Parts: C-alpha cells; structure tokens; sequence
C-alpha cells in the first residue's frame, strides 16, 4: 500500500505530464496549421506576380 | 487699461438707460452709444487671474441683459419705420462684429444668446428686402455657424422651445438660411456652406435632426427647387459633333442653367452624405416622390426623339455625379421598379438602345454608366434573372457552366472568325494582341474587386416555355447583328458594353458569352452565332465590293490617326462597312483577351 | 491562323496551370516558375514525417513544349535522393507510371507535383530505377534509414550554394541572419486578406441591395 | 512483490510512449522551424534581387495608350 500510493502518484504524475505534452502538441499544431496559410499564401501570390511579370515580358519578347 | 474702459462703458451706458427710461435724435444717440459699446465690448479681455471667466465688461452688460434691453427698444422703435432697413443693416454689423471680433466664445452666455435669437427675429420680415440686409444676415448667420461649429454643445441651446403646445419649434439659425439655398453667387455659396455646417453640426444630435427632418421645410424646399430647375434645362442639346455622347464637363458649364441644376445636385450630394439618419431618410423620400416620379417620370417618356436624347443625355450626367449610395439608391430604385404605362423605366431605355441615331449613343453611353456603377441590381434585372433558373442550358450540359477555358479553346475560336481580307497578307492593328491581353487583366480585376460585397456568385448553384435570355440580351445581339449598318461610334459603345460585360465574373454569364464550347437550345441565340453571322456578312460585302484593299488602308490610317490627334445611301453603307471592317477584327481580339484573363485572375482577389 | 497565337495559348495555359496549382493545397511543397524560360518550374518539398523526416528535396519541373498535347511532365531533383525512383546520377523521378497518359483537361501539374510528395510517403519496389535502393527497402531496412539520413544529410549542406540552374527567380537561400529575417518574417505576418486592404485610395466600390437567397432587386432590409 | 512488477511494468511503458511522443514533438517543432526559416530566407532573397531588378523596372513600367478601342472610346470624347 505505500509502494502502490507512491507508484500510483507516479503514475498520476505520467498521465498529467501526457495531458500537457498532448496539449502542447495540440496547440503548436494549431499554430503551425493556422500558420502555414498566411506563409503560404504569402509565398504564392509575390510567386504569382513575378510569374505574371516574366509571363509578359517574355510574351513581348516573341511579338 | 481695462479698468477705465468700464468707467466709460457706464458713461454711455447710464446715458443709455436715462433714454429708455424718459425721438431721432435720442435714436442717434443711442445709436453711437451702442457702437462705442459694443466695439469697447469686442475688445474687452478677461480677467488674468481666472482668463476662463468672463470679462468685466460681460460681467456688467450680462447681469441686467443690456443687449436684449437696447434691442428691443429699438424694436419697439422699429414700427415707425423710420429707416427700418439702415437701422436694421447696423445692428447687424454690430452684433457680426460682436460674433467675428470678440475674442472671447460669447455665446456660451443665455442674455447674449437671447439678443441674438430676438435679431434674428427682428430680420425675419418678410420680403421684399435690400441686398445689403440680405448680405448682412447670411453674413451673421455664417459667423454663428462657425462660431457654433467651433462649439458643438449649443445647437440645442438655439433650439428654442415651442410657444404653443404641438407648435414647431423655432431654430432661427436653420430656418432663415432655408430661403436662401437656391441663390447663386457668393451669397447663395455662403448660405450652402452655413447650412452645410449646421447639418454637421446636426448629424450629432438627435432632436435637432427630427426638429429637421419633422417641423421644417427644408427637404421640400430641396425637392421642389430639383423639380423647378429641371425645367429650366433646354430640351434640345446642340452640340454640333457626331461623335458625342454624352454631356462633357464643357457641355454642362456651357449651358447656365444646367450648371444650377448640377450645383443644387452637388449640395443635395453633400447633404445626403453629410447630415443625420432621420433628416437622410426624409430628403431621400422627398427627392423620389417630389423629382424623380412626377417630373422625371414623364419626362422621359416624352416621344419626340431630341426630348429622349437630352432627357438620355440629362440622366446619365445625374447618375455619374452622385457618389453617396444613399442617393445612387434612390435613383436607381426609380429607374428600376418606377412603372409607367404597364412597362419598367429601365425596360423603356432597353428599348431604346435599339434605334438608328444618336438616340442609340446616348442609350448605349447611358448603359455604360450603369454598368460602370457596378451594382448588383442593375445586372441582375438585365442579365441574370433570366440566368439564373439556367433554363437556356439543356438538361446534360449544366455542369459546363463553372468550367473555366484553361488552354484557349474560346479564345482560338474568336480567333478564327477573324475575316480572310482582314487577315495580313504576305499598320499597328497586326500584331497588338498583347495590348488587349493587359485591358483583359485590369477589365477582370475591376470586376473582381466591385464584385466582392455582392450576394451570390450565380455559378449556377447559389441560387416562354422555351427560354428566354432577356430583353437586354436580344436587343444587344440584334443590334450586334447589323454592325455594317451602324455607325463607327455606335460600333465602339456597342462593342464597349459586350467587352465590358464579358469581364464580369459571374459564371453564369461568362459561359453564356465567353465558352464556345457550350450548346444551348435552339431558341437561344448565342454571342457566337451572333459573330459568325457578322463574318459571313462582312465577307459577302467583301466580295460585292471592288475598292476594298484600297478603302482598308485608308480607313485604318484615319483610325489611328484619331488617337494621335488626341447616292448618299451608297456612300455612307460603304462608309459604315469598311469602318465595319477594321472594328470587327479587334473586337475579335478583345473578347478573346478577356476569356484568356478569365483563367488567369489569383485566387487572393476571390 | 492558329500557329500565330500558340504561344499564347500554351503560355496562358501553364500561368492558368500555377494559379490552379495555388488553388490545391500541397503540405510543404512551394512552387515557382523560371524567370527565362517558361518550360521550367523550380521548387522544394519538405517531408514532414516517415522516413523521410526533415529532408529537403529541391527540384526542376520540365514541362513540354506541347502542354496538354504531349507527354507525362518531367521531374528532376537537384541532389539525387536515395530513393526507389530516383535516378541516381541524374535525379529524374519515375513520374510516368502513375501517369503513363497525359489526358486532356483532366491530368494537371499539381497532381505531378502531388505525387512527388507521396512518392516519399509510400516507398514502391516495383521496377525501379534505383535498384540497390529497392533491394535495400524490402531487406536489410537499417541500412536504408542510415543511408536515407545520410542522403539528407547530403542534400541539406548543398542547399546554401548557387543553384544548379541560374535564373532571376531561382530559389536561392541564405544563412539565417534575425536582424533584418525578423523584419521579413513580420512583414509576411502583417499581410492580410483583400478585405480591408491597404489600397484605400481609388474608390472602387461595388453597390448591393438583394436579400441573400433571393432573385428580387432591393429586397435587402433597411 | 508480483503485483509490484506488473504495475512498474505498465508505469515504465507509460514512461516509454512519454518519451517517443517527447522525441517525436522535438523532431517535428525542429523541421517546422527549419523549414519557416528556409522559406522566410528564399522570400527575402527574392525581394532583395526584385528590387536590384528594379533599377530597370523603373524603366520597363513606362508605358501608356491601352488597347486600340480603349483608346479610341476614350478618344471619341475629343470633338
């Protein structure tokens, strides 16, 4: 019975630090997904414009 | 000092009050008394240990009311008439020069405030009336509106309460600059200004603006100076060249009294803008009841044809000079849902785009502002609430609407209905398929951009027994069909409105113009079916005409020419068509551009 | 007719192809097309677990002069990774057996682009390219994982240098420096959608007054 | 003592799948943070050489006249 109460305070212990690992794994998941859109978003649309640039300056070139 | 002007201020004044108490010449005499008074009043300072309070001077000449008391007994003297309008013009100037000169915010006091209510009582009788006491009166009252605009909290102290119970107030600082809206010059421009700044002042404060909007006649003195002044406006626009259109910023300065016209528009713009919800409300209904449908409503009905173009013309100039959307509403609710004789305003201009003159230019210009307005309910009345039930679509094809010509399908069959002696045999017009490419990109995001507070998308989802595509659609498609016939700028505004339209980004309408590909009931006629018949007339005038290679060079050489300068039946159906000619190739390649854009424009702008 | 707007058909139609390869969501997979040439796409996948973990694959999408009418695009690595189906002196990925035929409207470049990155998230033995890598997977798989970390290890110390194709937009890192990455990073983090935009000046702005759901002009409540 | 095992059994297993979820969090904020600083470093690299590149595009920017019927509408308004 104190060799189960401190185990078992152990395992209390194991189960909370899973609860905060968990947590914490959810909340920097979160963070990543939410932002991974405004990185990308904000990658893709300077990538479209320049892409739109050499697309006319190239389409010039050949007349 | 400031001290021994109180010893002479009461010297004049205790001369003052033995004169009330015991006739010219003790008016003099109080006359010059109050000038030396009053200027000695505009000049007073406070005190430099409490500079918040009042001076001296308003200490001694507030506690008994002196400027009430010396006005209304020279009021009293006022019903001899004696010089009703000299002695009237001088305390006028007296007490602007107490408003303009002192430096102290006097109105914060009641008896000061009092005197100045009851001159302005005193200068409300009624006409007729010197200009000087008119420049006088719209002079003070300006001052105290600026005076009031630099001090908001006093609008409802002039609001003075109502001397019979359910009587209208007396605001004497609005009501009297009421008369004086509708005068030109500067005296009319400072009247507008003042009532502009009360109207500021106003939209601050909820009984003022139901004082306004409910015990004053401001709004119908709005509405019926609107319906006076069209009127006024010729009914005949002489303007010698054929290539008008619509009225430019020389045409309407031009005529005096359309410049009126569009003055008191841009006031009733600034007030709209500008003023309070309930007073807004009230001006928009009394500009739809009082301007648009008893006058404006008959007035373009009127059959005689240089009455429809000025009346044409007159309305598309309204329409591009409001820029609230509180009045846009109101006019396009008249020309939408206002119904004379069994038919729709909107649907009589409709039929009026198909007609053979400059009737037909004014129309097309008039439609051209409307789309260029870029509301929904216009385009939705003309176009898409005869494409929305998507009936012109057979029953296996209605998913080929929300395609999108990714690989220029549409844009390669435009361009093959390009006429064999349009095309480059083995000068600018053979190779400026990349100019059209760029106003395809700028014509879609403009759409794109006045597209996004819209209600739905109408891609064919959200949301005659034969179909029916309209009739905006068939009146353009039939007067597209006789593009030989027309004139060269009739062409241009026609082909402006379909290359306008096509950048729409409603997916209803730009598979039903814009994607070849798509087949629709044989009832239906398409913008392709339209083009093709156009190809195969422009080719069989190829054909019958002899001077043909010679009349092309020439008549493109004019064409640019023009934007670098920036028997009779015979003659002009040769004319029309050659011009035909060189528009048609073109206008090939600008409803290509724009299905090329189509496929182009980013999802970060929807 | 027709050959004289063909490069406008086929140059619109690969700018149409990355404005749909922006509208699909590709996790890690950034895209960019070349500056001279518009046949080419350069980009970088970064493999976000399996066996493959924090490895960054730069590549060079060939597409064919004839785009759709043609073949499967051509897909190249810029280091060979030691995978199944990539060439190991060259770095050409075996993209042609999932998409033996290019059919028209319905193949695009992000499903290419898609199958890249699945490539490096189900490893497929069946007549490969790489064949010492295939023997490797489905026998001895340690020294796959060692020699697949290694190869990473390969890959993440050429990724500073001067790329292997030089073009005005190609994609070309440097070392982290936070004094002036921080001002960069803030000023993706400040950007926003087009609503509220910082074009507050020109007034283009668009007029409604139909109830949502409904097909009658100003039937929007007051 | 035969209860005692078991349950220091489970309580090590536990502390196993502790440390494999440590590990693998570690691994994936690594990579993540790895590759936002591989991408904010390509971006900037590519605005630096864009506004080299604008020295010509100042030049290259010069242009005006539209399309030829943009062009002439416009210019229909000209008597």
């Amino acid at each position: 019975a104190p060799e189960i109460q401190a185990l078992k305070n152990q395992l209390q212990e194991r189960d909370r630090l899973f609860h905060s690992l968990e947590k914490e794994y959810e909340k920097t998941k979160s963070q990543r997904e939410m932002e991974e859109k405004y990185i990308v978003s904000a990658w893709y649309n300077m990538g479209m414009t320049l892409h739109k640039k050499a697309a006319e300056d190239r389409l010039a070139s050949t007349g | 000092d400031p001290e021994t002007c109180l010893m002479v201020f009461k010297n004049h004044w205790s001369q003052v009050v033995r004169i009330l108490e015991r006739g010219a010449d003790d008016l003099s005499a109080v006359r010059n008394h109050t000038y030396q008074m009053l200027t000695l009043l505009a000049e007073d300072r406070a005190v430099p240990s409490a500079p918040t309070g009042p001076g001296p001077l308003l200490e001694f000449a507030l506690h008994e009311d002196l400027l009430t008391r010396v006005l209304t007994w020279q009021l009293q003297w006022d019903e001899l008439g004696d010089g009703v309008e000299e002695r009237r013009a001088e305390q006028l100037k007296l007490f602007e020069m107490l408003v303009s000169e002192a430096r102290q915010p006097l109105l914060r006091h009641g008896p000061v405030r009092e005197a100045l209510l009851t001159l302005l009582d005193a200068c409300g009788r009624p006409v007729p009336s010197s200009p000087a006491l008119d420049e006088g009166l719209v002079l003070l009252l300006s001052q105290l509106c600026v005076c009031v605009a630099q001090e908001p909290s006093l609008l409802e102290f002039f609001l003075q309460p109502p001397p019979e119970p359910g009587a209208a107030p007396r605001l004497l600082l609005f009501s009297r600059l009421v008369p004086f809206v509708h005068l030109e010059g500067t005296l009319g421009q400072q009247a507008r200004d003042a009532l502009l700044l009360l109207m500021a002042l106003s939209a601050g404060s909820p009984t003022v603006g139901r004082y306004i909007a409910d015990h004053s006649y401001f709004c119908p003195v709005l509405a019926t100076g609107l319906s006076a002044l069209y009127s006024s406006l010729p009914r005949k626009i002489e303007v010698p060249g054929d290539d008008w259109h619509c009225l430019r910023r020389e045409d309407w300065l031009g005529v005096p009294a359309l410049a009126l016209f569009m003055s008191s528009l841009e006031f009733c713009n600034a007030v709209i803008q500008v003023a309070h919800p309930l007073v807004q409300k009230q001006l928009v209904d009394y500009i739809h009841n009082g301007f648009l449908v008893p006058v404006m409503g008959p007035a373009l009905h009127k059959t005689s044809v240089e009455e429809m173009i000025a009346s044409t013309a007159y309305l598309e100039l309204f329409l591009r000079s409001i820029s609230e959307p509180a009045l846009l509403r109101t006019f396009l609710r008249f020309l939408l849902l206002h119904r004379h004789d069994t038919h729709t305003i909107l649907d009589t201009l409709v039929a009026r785009i198909g007609s053979n003159s400059r009737l037909c230019m004014v129309s097309l210009s008039l439609f051209r502002t409307l789309l260029n307005l870029s509301c929904e309910d216009v385009l939705l009345q003309l176009v898409l609430r005869y494409l929305v039930p998507c009936n012109h679509v057979m029953l296996s094809q209605k998913p080929a609407v929300r395609d999108v010509d990714l690989y220029g399908r549409a844009a390669d069959k435009f361009l093959s209905l390009i006429p064999r002696c349009c095309r480059h045999h083995a000068g600018e017009l053979e190779d400026n398929y990349l100019e059209y490419l760029r106003e395809a990109r700028r014509g879609v995001d403009r759409c794109v951009r006045a597209c996004r507070t819209w209600s739905a998308p109408y891609d064919g989802e959200r949301p005659p027994s034969q179909p029916f595509t309209g009739p905006f659609m068939a009146v353009l498609f039939a007067k597209l069909e006789n593009m030989l016939q027309n004139s060269v700028y009739v062409n241009f505004l026609l082909t402006g409105l379909v290359a306008q339209l096509a950048c729409h980004p409603q997916p209803l309408l730009r598979s039903f113009l814009l994607n070849t590909n798509m087949v629709f009931q044989p009832s239906v006629k398409s913008l392709l079916q339209v083009l093709g018949s156009v190809k195969n007339k422009i080719e069989n005038f190829a054909a019958s005409q002899e001077d043909f290679p010679a009349l092309l060079s020439k008549a493109k050489k004019y064409l640019i020419a023009r934007g670098k300068l920036d028997r009779q039946g015979e003659a002009l159906r040769v004319k029309n068509a050659v011009y035909c000619a060189v528009i048609f190739p073109e206008f090939l390649k600008e409803l290509a551009a724009i299905s090329q854009a189509h496929a182009v424009t980013s999802p970060f702008l929807l | 007719t027709h050959a004289s707007y063909g490069p406008f058909y086929l140059e619109y139609s690969l700018l149409a192809e990355f404005t749909l390869v922006v509208k699909q969501k590709l996790p890690g997979v950034y895209v960019q097309p070349s500056y001279r040439s518009a046949l080419m796409w350069f980009g970088v996948i970064f493999i976000r677990h399996g066996l493959y973990q924090d490895g960054v694959f730069k590549f060079t999408v060939y597409i064919p002069d004839n785009y759709p009418d043609g073949d499967c695009p051509r897909l190249v690595f810029d280091i060979p990774v030691f995978h199944p189906l990539v060439d190991p002196t060259s770095g050409e990925l075996d993209v042609k057996r999932a998409f033996a035929k290019w059919r028209r409207n319905h193949n695009h470049i992000w499903q290419v682009l898609m199958y890249a990155r699945r490539v490096f998230y189900k490893i497929d033995t069946a007549s490969p390219l790489n064949p010492e890598a295939a023997v490797l997977y489905e026998k001895d798989i340690q020294l796959f994982k060692s020699k697949v970390v290694d190869s990473v290890k390969v890959c993440t110390a050429r990724l500073f240098d001067q790329p292997k194709i030089e073009d005005p937009y190609a994609i070309s890192f440097s070392p982290w420096n936070p004094s002036v990455h921080d001002e960069a990073r803030e000023k993706m983090l400040t950007q926003k959608k087009p609503e509220e935009q910082h074009n507050k000046s020109v007034h283009v702005a668009g007029l409604s007054w139909v109830k949502p759901g409904s097909v009658q002009p100003f039937s929007k409540e007051e």
